[PDB]
């Protein structure tokens, strides 16, 4: 996988490494899941999420 | 905003209102609890830099509902490459005097990494632009925060489709050429926010255009991806005395 195509499969940020290697990363206020691609909030008000809508579908 | 809709209260929680002596100046975008991104051109005519206020959690300018949070602007940081009276490099980074408190009505927009923004976000077709700017060209400003979904153009296509400042690599076009829908005066500095896989990111700043919703023309936005490293370095820096700071770019 490569970060240029499909964002390397990452939900958020993607870094290419030497060889066929890729690491996904998450913004502050999120953590990376064991799938190596998904980011989940770690705080109450993570950036770029709308609380009234996140509660509406929770 | 021309041809948009009221942003339901709390659905644009990163939107900032900038005031100078209580009067509406410009919009902005919250990106952390003490940092706001706006447009450099908003500050060309400021006489008393100590009367600039940022308001978070605002919605309806006619009423106080208790979700608003006001802060003094302690620093206005502008790239060395910006020239007053012109359009290029139209970005400002504002430091608030005290953090805002994050709430259901006050939430930062994510400032993306450059690579992500260039390789992924730049190809998301539609993004939201918002503000309390004019509802029509030569018209009154909005009392409730407005929002509009606009599609982004490759610059070659904007120049081709448009029929005068150049569109530089520090800008991009977005919107419609049929005179129906656009950002407008008074929305300057506000967010162009882009959704990707459940999260919203800052990709542009409302900057300029030929009139508003002018047939044959598109809104022009500051291309925030060009400034990510510049913004990030400044956010790690200590404050300096005096409100206005010109900082080298790149
Ligand atoms: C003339 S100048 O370059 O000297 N300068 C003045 C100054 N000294 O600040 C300046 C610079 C940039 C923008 C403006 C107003 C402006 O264009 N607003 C606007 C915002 C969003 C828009 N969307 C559309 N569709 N049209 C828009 C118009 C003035
Ligand atoms: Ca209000
Ligand atoms: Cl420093
Ligand atoms: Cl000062």
């Amino acid at each position: 996988l490569i970060c240029v195509n499909e964002n390397g499969g990452c939900e958020q940020y993607c870094s290419d490494h030497t060889g066929t290697k890729r690491s996904c990363r998450c913004h502050e206020g999120y953590s990376l899941l064991a799938d190596g691609v998904s980011c989940t909030p770690t705080v109450e008000y993570p950036c770029g999420k709308i609380p009234i809508l996140e509660k509406r579908n929770a | 905003i021309v041809g948009g809709k009221v942003c339901p209260k709390g659905e644009c929680p990163w939107q900032v209102l900038l005031l100078v002596n209580g009067a509406q100046l410009c919009g902005g975008t919250l990106i952390n609890t003490i940092w706001v991104v706006s447009a450099a051109h908003c500050f060309d005519k400021i006489k008393n830099w100590r009367n600039l206020i940022a308001v978070l959690g605002e919605h309806d300018l006619s009423e106080h509902d208790g979700d608003e949070q006001s802060r003094r602007v302690a620093q206005v940081i502008i790239p060395s490459t910006y020239v007053p009276g012109t359009t290029n490099h139209d970005i400002a980074l504002l430091r608030l005097h005290q953090p805002v408190v994050l709430t259901d009505h006050v939430v930062p927009l994510c400032l993306p990494e450059r690579t992500f923004s260039e390789r992924t976000l730049a190809f998301v077709r539609f993004s939201l632009v918002s503000g309390w700017g004019q509802l029509l060209d030569r018209g009154a400003t909005a009392l409730e925060l407005m929002v509009l979904n606009v599609p982004r153009l490759m610059t070659q296509d904007c120049l081709q489709q448009s029929r005068s400042p150049n569109i530089t690599e520090y800008m991009f076009c977005a919107g419609y050429s049929d005179g129906s829908k656009d950002s407008c005066k008074g929305d300057s500095g506000g967010p162009h926010a882009t959704h990707y896989r459940g999260t919203w990111y800052l990709t542009g700043i409302v900057s300029w255009g030929q009139g508003c919703a002018t047939v044959g023309h598109f809104g022009v936005y500051t291309r925030v991806s060009q400034y990510i490293e510049w913004l990030q370095k400044l956010m790690r820096s200590e404050p300096r005395p005096g409100v206005l700071l010109r900082a080298p770019f790149p």
